[PDB]
């Protein structure tokens, strides 16, 4: 599909100066995809739009410490 | 049934608060509590003025809802009038009610 | 006897005299604070340091020229002096409280000095933001003491609000309605009002940055889930509002001044001056985020604070044109007070209207933390609540002392302080409008000229400062003893003598209803 | 309303002793028995040590500056997991 | 002498005690914060109370036994204590923006949700709804005690107020022990930071306004107030619903909605 | 306003005096900081 | 960038900025208007021994006091806000380069394709070259595609700070916990100067942003090179 | 009571104008020296 | 209890010029020593306090 990708076209849930929830959702999405695909034996691939969009939009910083966090068992978010 | 045990102002009230409690039940106003009422303001009917001394501050609402305040100081004599409109007070000394 | 008088008052004249003294010192504190401020930016470099001990001054100077100079003198000081006299009041309503009010601020002020002595001090502005203002940008004492401070002067100003809107509300005449009251008195109640809703609420803002630097709370800080956005929203909550606080006794003397040396017996539209107070007081509560244009916030909550803070033009022009008809027609006496009251009508207006293209939230992502808000608030502040303050003083000294200035030394005075403060502020709109950022303790090189006149500008002052004191000594050392005061009628104040004695109005006034 | 008793209107000390003792001390005393049976110790929660929770930026001025004010070794976990 | 019916007050110390006092606990805080000691803290706390026992004292020196409070100054003091009240309802309302922006817009840090992960919220059914019936019983106590005294009334004066500063114990005692028991902290992030800040000043309020209420009890023993003059009892009282109404914001905004 | 003449007369050269005393007590003070902030800076 | 004795604002690089020209100018033309107004009608009331002491009335008059000032804040308002509501409306960007703000520096993130981030630090004032700008030169540039809609992203790893460029009419606060949008087109290439616009300690004065503005293909090869 | 009129509704003598000078020098003086000596204090630190 | 107020009314009208704050007698004066005491003790050790802290330590 569209992966002729610039960048993170506009999103409408999304359409004010604060951009923090964009990039949040979007980390929430691909890794619950991820999720739901390692699971059934699945492609990833899947998963891409999502992974494309928060390297887009989130801070490197962000991206590292919720990364780390999942892996110690300390993300607060549901995945 | 109340069994009593609480004073009234009547037994318990003391100083100014008295004097004012008392003062009201005669119908006597001698610390200032009430807005005097103007006669016709002639010289022949001027404004009765009461003080303690022989002279006493007055402010002059000319006519009905006028902001503004025509302040001077009323001495015992003959009847002074408002700069602005001319009503009449006259000063009446009295000694205080101690 | 002097313990007694001067330590244990309960009386309004002697506790605005208290008031006069502690705003005349703070003034010098926050003179030496300003010109600390112009030395370093007077030339391209550094002369003092880096951004730290300048911001430190920056933000000394300006909780002292605030808190401590201009409430106290409008508020403490004219408001305890003229505001029983004014209503025919024996004192205040809570005479002793009244005197803690006054009390609280010297060790308001030992708290500031404290925070600039302890570390390296609290370099955070007077908006005192997290996370700078936070425990590991601003690690120690010194934020902790500039809260504290901020406590005491709010409670100071707290019980001082409800003392003068119970006094005002309850102690006329019997006969005097609200709408017989003289406009600075309309103008000291409006203030309490502000003071009584604004200043609980930065007292629960500091207090929040109290427990997140010291008992790990995290109202402001992301880790925890909090939002340092939540601080500028309540200190903005208070700080509109305070500026509101700082020129409304401004309007109040001023129409006094212009009304007193028009040889009028009133001001121009009494009700419309009533109405345009309470308008600004009332529209100064709803347009706090104009101070938030640049932190990210919606594109129709801009439109809205654009829209709120415009709106208090008019009011604000009401009293302006009201001032001009007070004039108009007038017999002028071109005294001392009067040349800072005509002064005020016309750099108040520069500033407000700067403060008008500042409202349009567009214009004010470039002009957002530039000098061209240091020149909006130094036009407003400098030249218009420091104007009304000098007409009055020099209006009032003979009251107040019994004798009189030279109205040519006087004169001579507004005059420097004139240039002064044109000089200083005029270039700094130049400075904004082409980029200069506040809080720099150096600035590009092309900023060079504007900063050079800028602090040449701030050095005459200083000479027009040092001159005022000499003014002060020259009229005690020669005493000139008052004699007569035309306009007695309307201007009940200067009716029980200069000085009046230390009981006034033992017994009221009389005033009947027709 | 959800309320609906009729205006007792009979000299106002009765009336307020009435509903004293009436109405507000039994709803007291029924929320002390709803109370005193939902009480009980409970399943305290695994300790997982999430970044926005035990928040440690300055050490408190009390004790060894790493337990609140009303530390309860049973339920508060310290940043480091709960107590032995 | 004077022909107006307003109080001239003797020159007095306590102002200037009061704030040298509020000098001593804002520098006695810094000092226990950043220099781990409580020895300034101490001697601010103690003048406080001298100064706050001996200015009351004073007020009732000057009012039962002297006279001064004619109804002029008691319109004022009435004037005095609804300013007051306005200006801590403003305090308050600081704490529930607080409250309500942590909460609507919960951030990533939180798990994007409210409560915030890892947050196990007291329930509201149990003890919170229990302080609620508590303050609600106090409010009805507390209007039987003002018909009593306006009726004159005494026993079942006294009998109406110690009811009301029972419950106003049991509230504390209770709140007390929820603190103890609840197993979140101040330190867990701004859920504590909101709960125990806001309930926290409540509960000093509730606190304040017991200590107010008590005064009234024992000045009700020494036959202090009139059927017609108890100012004392009617500020008290103003405090003591301001107090029960800002416990009802904080039982629906943050133990109800906010769980 | 009308006024009595000064009870204590203060003539050209007191003025001179009053205002000198009064320039140098802001000035010295502040003259000697800043001409010694170098002095400061190295310390 | 500003020039010595500069009285305006720097000239437009963006078409906002360059609408915010005009804006300004109707608004300064509005002030400068009221302002000597004011200043004629108090030196007219000044300037006559003819007198009229006695109680003016003030109700015809306080329409005009009214109504005229509030046509022309409408006359402000409606520019204004077209402005305001021009500045927001749905652009499409072609990229996508977050800045984070720190104490006291800037670091970028173009992180479309590649990992491509860096620091950007002051030039000190000793390592200045031949013609250099005091206070305003940095290490490593934001280089940028002219003519082409960029999203900026700003935020902030410590206190606050602001991203400003003053010549294309850009402020946006940089928070930590917080992604701030704002969009950037360049109409001419070019060196673009701005300053940290927000007191953030020792060295706020210290922090500037240069934007370097060429063609998308001098812009992408340059991104391959800093991999 | 307490001394009333001009030069005795004040905290200050303005018996001596000499005096006085001192007196406002001092006040006025010790105001506008603080941040100077604040300033030098901070910098004779670190 | 009795009601003693009447006593107490004739003991703080005493025409005897005490201020309010010390017409009660002796403990009057002994408890306002106490409280100046601290207050001014306690200022002069809070500016103790202030110095100590405005210079370095270990
Ligand atoms: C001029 C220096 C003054 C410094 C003095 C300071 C000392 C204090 C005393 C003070 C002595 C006053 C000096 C005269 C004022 C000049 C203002 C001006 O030209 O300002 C222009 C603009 C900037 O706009 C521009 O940018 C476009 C103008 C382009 C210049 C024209 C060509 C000139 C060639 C040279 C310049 C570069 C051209 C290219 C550049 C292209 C533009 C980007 O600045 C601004 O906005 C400035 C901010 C104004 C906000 C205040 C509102 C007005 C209140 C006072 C009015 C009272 C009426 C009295 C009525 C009169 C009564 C007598
Ligand atoms: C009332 C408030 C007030 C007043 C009067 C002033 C007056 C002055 N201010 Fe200040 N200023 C502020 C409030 C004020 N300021 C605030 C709030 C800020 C922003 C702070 C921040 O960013 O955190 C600021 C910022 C500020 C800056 C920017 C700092 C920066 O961004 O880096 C500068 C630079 O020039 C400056 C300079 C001056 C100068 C030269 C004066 C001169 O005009 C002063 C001249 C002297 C006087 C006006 C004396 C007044 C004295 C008396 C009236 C006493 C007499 C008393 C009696 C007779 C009873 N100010
Ligand atoms: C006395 C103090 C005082 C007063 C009265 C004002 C009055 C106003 N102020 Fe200001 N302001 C400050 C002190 C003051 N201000 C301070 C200290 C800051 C900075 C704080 C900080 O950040 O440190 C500030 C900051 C500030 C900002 C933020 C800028 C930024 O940080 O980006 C804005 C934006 O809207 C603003 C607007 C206004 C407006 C619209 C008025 C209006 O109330 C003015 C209204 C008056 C007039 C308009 C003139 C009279 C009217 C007429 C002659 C009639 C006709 C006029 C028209 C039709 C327009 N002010
Ligand atoms: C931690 C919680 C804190 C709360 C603590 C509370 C303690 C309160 C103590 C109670 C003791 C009260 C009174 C004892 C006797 C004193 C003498 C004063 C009474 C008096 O003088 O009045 C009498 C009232 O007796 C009458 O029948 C009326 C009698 C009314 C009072 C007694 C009954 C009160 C019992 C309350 C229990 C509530 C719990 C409910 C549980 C059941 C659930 C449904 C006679 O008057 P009357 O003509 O009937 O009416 C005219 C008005 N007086
Ligand atoms: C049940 C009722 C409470 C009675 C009070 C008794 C004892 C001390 C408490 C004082 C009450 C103060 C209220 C507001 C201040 C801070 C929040 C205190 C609320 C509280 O008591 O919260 C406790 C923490 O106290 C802590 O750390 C803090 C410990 C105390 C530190 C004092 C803080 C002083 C700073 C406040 C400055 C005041 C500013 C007011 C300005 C006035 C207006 C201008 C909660 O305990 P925890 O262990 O975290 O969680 C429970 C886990 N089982
Ligand atoms: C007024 C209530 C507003 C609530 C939302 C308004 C509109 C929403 C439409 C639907 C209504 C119900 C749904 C709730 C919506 C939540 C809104 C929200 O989310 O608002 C949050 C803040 O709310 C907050 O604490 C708000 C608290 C602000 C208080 C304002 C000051 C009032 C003080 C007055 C004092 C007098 C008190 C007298 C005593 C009775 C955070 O905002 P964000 O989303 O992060 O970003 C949007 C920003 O640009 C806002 O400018
Ligand atoms: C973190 C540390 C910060 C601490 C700072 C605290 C500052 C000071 C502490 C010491 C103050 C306590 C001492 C007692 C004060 C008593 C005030 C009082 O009771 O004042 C009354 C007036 O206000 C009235 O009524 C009603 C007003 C009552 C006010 C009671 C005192 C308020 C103290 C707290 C202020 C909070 C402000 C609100 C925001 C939270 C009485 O007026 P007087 O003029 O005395 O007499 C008049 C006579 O006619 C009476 O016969
Ligand atoms: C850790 C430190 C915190 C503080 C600890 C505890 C502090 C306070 C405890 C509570 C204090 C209440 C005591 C007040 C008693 C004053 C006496 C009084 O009540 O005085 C009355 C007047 O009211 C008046 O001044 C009205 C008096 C108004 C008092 C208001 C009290 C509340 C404010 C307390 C401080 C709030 C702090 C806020 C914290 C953020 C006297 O007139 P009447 O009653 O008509 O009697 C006259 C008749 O007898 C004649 O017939
Ligand atoms: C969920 C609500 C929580 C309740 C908390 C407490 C509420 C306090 C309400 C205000 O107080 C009372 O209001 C009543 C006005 O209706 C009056 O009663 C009384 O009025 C008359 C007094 O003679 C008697 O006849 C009546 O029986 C009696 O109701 C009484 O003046 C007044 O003090
Ligand atoms: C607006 C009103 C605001 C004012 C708030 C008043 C706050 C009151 C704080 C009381 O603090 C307690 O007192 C204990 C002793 O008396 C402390 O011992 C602590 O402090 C000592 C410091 O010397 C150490 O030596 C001890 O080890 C250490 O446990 C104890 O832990 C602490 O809980
Ligand atoms: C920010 C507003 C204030 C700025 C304007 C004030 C400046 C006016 C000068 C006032 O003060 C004096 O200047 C002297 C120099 O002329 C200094 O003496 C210094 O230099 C002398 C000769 O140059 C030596 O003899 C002295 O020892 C040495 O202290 C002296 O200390 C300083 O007080
Ligand atoms: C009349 C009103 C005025 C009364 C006079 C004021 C009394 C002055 C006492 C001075 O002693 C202080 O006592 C502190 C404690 O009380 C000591 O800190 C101590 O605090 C802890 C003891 O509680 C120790 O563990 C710490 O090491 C140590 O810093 C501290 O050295 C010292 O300055
Ligand atoms: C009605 C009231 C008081 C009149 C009085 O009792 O003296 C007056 C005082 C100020 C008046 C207002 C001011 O004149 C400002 C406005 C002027 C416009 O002409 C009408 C609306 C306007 C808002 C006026 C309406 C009304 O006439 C007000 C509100
Ligand atoms: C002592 C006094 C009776 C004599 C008099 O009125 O002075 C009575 C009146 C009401 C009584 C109080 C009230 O009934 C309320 C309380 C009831 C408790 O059972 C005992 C203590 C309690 C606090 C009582 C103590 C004391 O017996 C009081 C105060
Ligand atoms: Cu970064 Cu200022
Ligand atoms: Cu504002
Ligand atoms: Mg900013
Ligand atoms: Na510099
Ligand atoms: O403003
Ligand atoms: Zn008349």
């Amino acid at each position: 599909k569209i992966k002729n990708y610039q960048t993170a076209p506009f999103d409408s849930r999304f359409p004010n100066q604060n951009q923090t929830r964009n990039c949040w959702q979007n980390y929430l999405d691909f890794h619950r995809c991820e999720k739901a695909m390692t699971a059934k034996g699945g492609d990833v691939s899947v998963c891409e739009w999502y992974r494309r969009v928060y390297k887009s939009l989130c801070p490197i910083s962000w991206v590292s410490t919720w990364d780390d966090r999942r892996a110690e068992g300390t993300f607060p978010g549901k995945i | 049934a109340s069994g009593g045990g609480v004073p009234t102002d009547e037994e318990q009230a003391t100083g100014l608060e008295r004097e004012v409690m008392l003062a009201a039940r005669k119908g006597q106003d001698p610390y200032n509590i009430l807005a005097p009422k103007a006669t016709s303001g002639t010289k022949e009917d001027p404004n009765l003025v009461p003080s303690i001394t022989n002279k006493r501050i007055v402010g002059c609402i000319c006519e009905e809802d006028n902001s503004t305040v025509i302040w001077f100081w009323l001495h015992k004599g003959e009847a002074q009038r408002c700069p602005s409109c001319g009503t009449h007070y006259k000063l009446v000394p009295h000694q205080l009610a101690h | 006897m002097f313990i007694n008088r001067w330590l244990f008052s309960t009386n309004h004249k002697d506790i605005g005299t208290l008031y006069l003294l502690f705003g005349a010192w703070a003034g010098m504190v926050g003179t030496a604070l300003s010109l600390l401020i112009r030395a370093e930016l007077g030339q391209p470099g550094t002369l003092l340091g880096d951004d730290q001990i300048y911001n430190v001054v920056v933000t000394a100077h300006a909780f002292v020229m605030i808190f401590f100079m201009v409430m106290p003198i409008m508020i403490g000081g004219f408001g305890n002096w003229l505001v029983p006299l004014m209503i025919g009041a024996p004192d205040m309503a809570f005479p002793r409280m009244n005197n803690m009010s006054f009390w609280l601020l010297p060790p308001s002020f030992l708290l500031l000095l404290a925070s600039s002595m302890v570390e390296a001090g609290a370099g955070t502005g007077w908006t005192v933001y997290p996370p700078l203002a936070g425990n590991l940008a601003h690690a120690g004492a010194s934020v902790d003491l500039t809260i504290f401070s901020l406590h005491l002067a709010g409670v100071s100003s707290i019980l001082g609000a409800i003392n003068f809107i119970t006094t005002i509300i309850n102690m006329k005449p019997p006969a005097m309605s609200q709408y017989q009251t003289p406009l600075f008195v309309w103008s000291v109640m409006i203030t309490a009002v502000l003071l009584l809703l604004s200043l609980p609420v930065l007292a629960a803002g500091i207090t929040m940055l109290l427990t997140d630097r010291n008992l790990n709370t995290t109202f402001f800080d992301p880790a925890g889930g909090g939002d340092p956005i939540l601080y500028q929203h309540l200190f903005w909550f208070f700080g509109h509002p305070e500026v509101y606080i700082l020129i409304l006794p401004g309007f109040g003397m001023i129409s006094h001044i212009v009304t007193y040396y028009s040889g009028k017996k009133e001001p121009f539209g009494y009700m419309g001056m009533v109405w345009a107070m309470m308008s600004i007081g009332f529209l100064g509560f709803i347009v706090w985020a104009h101070h938030m244009f640049t932190v990210g916030m919606d594109v129709d909550t801009r439109a809205y604070f654009t829209s709120a803070t415009m709106i208090i033009a008019i009011p604000t022009g009401v009293k302006v044109f009201s001032w001009l008809a007070t004039l108009h027609g007038g017999n002028i006496k071109w005294s001392p007070a009067m040349m800072w009251a005509l002064g005020f009508i016309f750099l108040f207006t520069v500033g407000g209207l700067t403060g008008i293209v500042l409202a349009n939230s567009s214009l004010d992502i470039v002009l957002h933390d530039t000098y061209y808000v240091v020149a909006h608030f130094h036009y407003v502040l400098s030249m218009g609540a420091v104007f009304a303050i000098m007409g009055g003083f020099v209006h009032w000294f003979p009251l107040f002392s019994g004798y009189t200035l030279n109205d040519t030394w006087a004169k001579i005075h507004f005059a420097i302080m004139f240039v002064g403060v044109n000089m200083t502020f005029f270039p700094q709109h130049f400075l904004g409008l082409s980029g200069m950022p506040r809080r720099y303790s150096d600035y590009p090189d092309a900023y060079t000229m504007w900063n050079t006149i800028s602090s040449m500008g701030s050095f005459i002052s200083l000479t027009a400062v040092m001159l005022m004191v000499f003014i002060i000594w020259e009229a005690f050392a020669s005493k000139r003893e008052v004699l007569t005061v035309d306009l007695t009628t309307t201007n009940l104040e200067w009716l029980n003598g200069c000085p009046p004695p230390y009981h006034t109005f033992e017994e009221p006034t009389y005033v009947n209803l027709k | 309303a959800s309320a609906a008793k009729g205006d007792h209107g009979g000299t106002g000390a009765r009336t307020w002793r009435f509903l004293t003792f009436g109405l507000a001390l039994p709803s007291v005393a029924l929320c002390t028995l709803n109370s005193w049976l939902h009480s009980g110790h409970r399943e305290r929660p695994a300790f997982i040590p999430y970044h926005h929770l035990r928040i440690r930026t300055k050490p408190f001025s009390w004790g060894d500056g790493n337990h609140t004010f009303f530390h309860n070794p049973r339920v508060n976990p310290l940043p480091t997991g709960y107590e032995k | 002498h004077q022909t107006h019916a307003y109080h001239m007050v003797n020159p007095s110390p306590w102002p200037l005690t009061g704030a040298l006092s509020a000098l001593l606990m804002t520098s006695g805080l810094t000092m226990w914060f950043h220099f781990n000691s409580m020895t300034l803290l101490m001697i601010g706390l103690t003048t406080n109370m001298l100064t706050m026992y001996q200015w009351w004292r004073d007020v009732i020196r000057e009012s039962t036994f002297q006279g001064h409070h004619t109804p002029a100054v008691q319109k004022g003091l009435r004037y005095g204590m609804i300013l007051f009240i306005i200006s801590e309802v403003l305090f308050f309302t600081g704490f529930f923006w607080a409250f309500y922006h942590s909460s609507l817009a919960p951030t990533p840090e939180l798990g994007g949700c409210w409560p915030p992960t890892g947050i196990h919220p007291l329930n509201p059914l149990e003890v919170p709804l229990l302080n609620t019936s508590v303050l609600l019983a106090s409010g009805v106590s507390i209007t039987w005690a003002h018909h009593s005294l306006m009726e004159g009334d005494r026993k079942h004066m006294l009998q109406a107020l110690f009811i009301t500063i029972t419950l106003g114990v049991y509230f504390t005692l209770l709140q007390a022990s929820e603190y103890y028991e609840a197993p979140f902290t101040i330190s867990d992030g701004v859920y504590g930071s909101t709960f125990f800040v806001a309930t926290g000043f409540h509960g000093l309020h509730v606190i304040i306004g017991s200590t107010f209420l008590i005064v009234c009890f024992f000045r009700q023993l020494k036959f202090h107030f009139t059927s017609n003059h108890h100012f004392g009892f009617e500020a008290a009282a103003w405090y003591w619903h301001f107090v029960d109404v800002v416990w009802l914001f904080l039982y629906v905004s943050i133990y109800w909605w906010g769980s | 306003i009308t006024a009595k003449p000064a009870k204590t007369p203060t003539s050209p050269k007191e003025q001179a005096i009053g205002l000198s005393v009064t320039f140098l007590s802001f000035l010295l003070p502040a003259g000697w900081v800043l001409y010694h902030l170098d002095n400061y800076k190295k310390s | 960038m500003a020039y010595p004795m500069q009285l305006g604002f720097q000239d437009a690089t963006s078409p906002i900025m360059e609408e915010l020209l005009h804006f300004h100018d109707h608004t300064l033309m509005i002030v400068f208007l009221i302002s000597s107004l004011v200043l004629y009608i108090i030196s007219l009331m000044l300037t006559t021994k003819l007198t009229h002491t006695s109680t003016m009335d003030a109700q015809e008059v306080e329409t005009i006091w009214t109504i005229l000032p509030a046509i022309i804040l409408i006359l402000i308002a409606l520019p204004s806000l077209r402005i305001l509501y021009m500045m927001d409306e749905i652009n499409n960007p072609s990229l996508t380069v977050k800045t984070m703000g720190h104490q006291w520096y800037w670091s970028y993130e173009y992180t479309d394709y590649e990992d491509l981030s860096f620091d950007s630090y002051m030039i000190p004032t000793s390592e200045l070259k031949p013609g250099e700008l005091r206070l305003l030169e940095v290490d490593n540039r934001v280089v940028l595609p002219m003519e082409m809609t960029i999203r900026m992203l700003v935020s902030s790893e410590d206190v606050l700070h602001s991203w400003a460029v003053p010549s294309l009419g850009l402020k946006t606060d940089a928070i930590p916990g917080r992604l701030n949008q704002t969009t950037l087109m360049s109409s001419r290439p070019g060196l673009y100067y701005g300053q940290c616009s927000e007191i953030c300690g020792s060295n706020h004065s210290f922090m500037p942003i240069v934007l370097e503005l060429v063609p998308l293909k001098y812009f992408e090869k340059w991104s391959a090179s800093m991999l | 009571h307490y001394e009333e009129g001009p030069g005795k509704n004040i905290p200050f003598s303005v018996e001596n104008k000499w005096r006085l000078l001192a007196m406002m020098t001092l006040f006025f003086g010790s105001g506008f020296a603080a941040p100077f000596f604040i300033v030098r204090h901070q910098l004779l630190k670190k | 209890f009795e009601n003693r107020v009447a006593e107490k009314q004739k003991l703080f009208q005493e025409d005897n010029g005490l201020p309010v704050h010390l017409k009660g007698g002796a403990t009057d004066n002994i408890l306002y020593r106490v409280t100046m005491t601290l207050c001014l003790g306690g200022t002069l050790y809070s500016l103790y306090c202030l110095g100590w802290a405005s210079f370095p330590h270990k």
